[PDB]
């Protein structure tokens, strides 16, 4: 859609979307910037995730509303529409994830960009097994397992403990073996040795690097106060 | 829910 | 778009929709559901309301938001921007107004139907005067103006005064005055009588009735602590 | 910014 657009004007509007709280507007324009064909600096890259996880945030938060109605419930329309809200999510998942895999993925060779997009892959396979009901649900679930764990093992490999991106993941992936593996044991296990790691790491940082690494420790710690 | 990552 | 579903499956989804906060799925259903040919009912009209509300109302947050930006800035990216986002802001609001011509307006006779479509009027060619400019932006106050006008004749006509679509009427004609009719002291003066004339009623209101006019009698008292 | 009519 954004063919003719230019690629830093693109970039710019993005900005604008975000700070417009146009959410839907911003994954177009991220949309078109990586259709480009050029790599992402990590402020883009940063853009293009704000955006998409914006718009099927509200696409998740839409299901489950919708999905509690319908069970609540158990004419068709609730099944209807939530169908609906449904395909349009998977649509969204798609649509990024057809992005990782054309190209960015395979063109992103250092940790930092790699490992942001495939955390990216295995969010959005997590939010299409959310929904995942039939015969590919466990094809779904696997391909986000192994999207993270490719991820994991880059950043243990070449981050240290407290590098933000690297601290998400284990979130995120301790999140995936909590409410998606059925596998809580894993999910304690991999956000405490995550929060420890990281806090044995916290001496050799800068005050504004302490306070971007602190940050997501709390959400670990948030999550393992929720899980014992 | 539990928190995964955010702003 | 919706003509293969039923008025009611429309009505139903519009709900659904509400409860999710899918506006923009919820002006379509509404719009579908106008598109039937049948009048309205009183909870009908309200949720044609609501959605359209909700959707123009993001648009006139966006739209502020990139103006601001705009004049802040005084390349092309946020005129154009700003443009495409009151492009869209006038569509939607081409669109209810195009509803009210075709036909809500004509077929309502009951002073409830016909004061509610005509305060809808009013604010639409409002918010179109809001974002208005060129050649054409005096005859779009006058449309706002002329719609509110005999909106306000029916219901004092018809109407007690602490009536809350006769209230929330008054209500946004005084925000016309003040910040579109550049008439701060008529929409002082509209504010005031408005509030006074239903206090003096409230006395002949059930529990129910004097909460919903006195919300809305609230809302004329901070408008009016705000100017005064 | 003055209050029109909301729920
Ligand atoms: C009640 C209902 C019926 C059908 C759909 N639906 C399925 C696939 N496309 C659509 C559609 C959506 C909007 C306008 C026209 C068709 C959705 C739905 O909520
Ligand atoms: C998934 C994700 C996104 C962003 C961060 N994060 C937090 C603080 N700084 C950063 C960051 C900025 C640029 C590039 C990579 C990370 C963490 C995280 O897990
Ligand atoms: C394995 C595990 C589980 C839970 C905690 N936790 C939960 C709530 N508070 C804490 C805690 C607070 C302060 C200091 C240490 C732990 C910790 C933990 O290691
Ligand atoms: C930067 C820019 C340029 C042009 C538009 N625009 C105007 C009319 N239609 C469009 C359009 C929007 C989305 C996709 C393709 C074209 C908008 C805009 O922001
Ligand atoms: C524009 C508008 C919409 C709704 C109301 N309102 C407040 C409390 N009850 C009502 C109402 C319900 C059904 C029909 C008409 C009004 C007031 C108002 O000004
Ligand atoms: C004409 C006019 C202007 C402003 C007020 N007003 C503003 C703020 N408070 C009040 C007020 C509070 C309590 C009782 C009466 C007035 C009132 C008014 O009539
Ligand atoms: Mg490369
Ligand atoms: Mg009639």
């Amino acid at each position: 859609a954004m063919g003719s657009m230019e690629r830093a004007s693109l970039i710019q509007k993005a900005k604008l979307a975000e700070q417009a709280e146009r959410y839907e507007d911003m994954a177009a324009f991220m949309k078109g910037a990586v259709e480009k064909g050029e790599e992402l600096s990590c402020e883009e890259r940063n853009l293009l995730s704000v955006a998409y996880k914006n718009v099927v945030g509200g696409q998740r938060a839409a299901w489950r509303v919708l999905s509690s109605i319908e069970q609540k419930s158990n004419g068709p329309e609730v099944r209807e529409y939530r169908e609906k809200v449904e395909t349009e999510l998977q649509g969204v998942c798609d649509t990024v994830l057809g992005l990782l895999d054309s190209h960015l993925i395979k063109e992103a060779g250092d940790a930092e960009s790699r490992v942001f997009y495939l955390k990216m892959k295995g969010d959005y396979y997590r939010y299409l097994a959310e929904v995942a009901t039939g015969d590919d649900k466990k094809r779904i679930i696997d391909s986000a397992r192994s999207a993270y764990q490719e991820a994991m093992d880059i950043s243990k490999k070449e981050m240290p403990p407290t590098n933000p991106i690297r601290l998400g993941l284990a979130l995120n992936f301790s999140v995936f073996h909590y409410e998606i593996a059925n596998s809580p044991e894993e999910a304690i296990s991999l956000a405490k040795t995550t929060f420890d790691e990281a806090m044995a790491d916290l001496h050799t940082l800068s005050e504004d690097s302490y306070k971007d690494s602190t940050l997501i420790m709390q959400l670990l710690r948030d999550n393992l106060t929720l899980w014992t | 829910r539990p928190s995964s990552w955010r702003q």
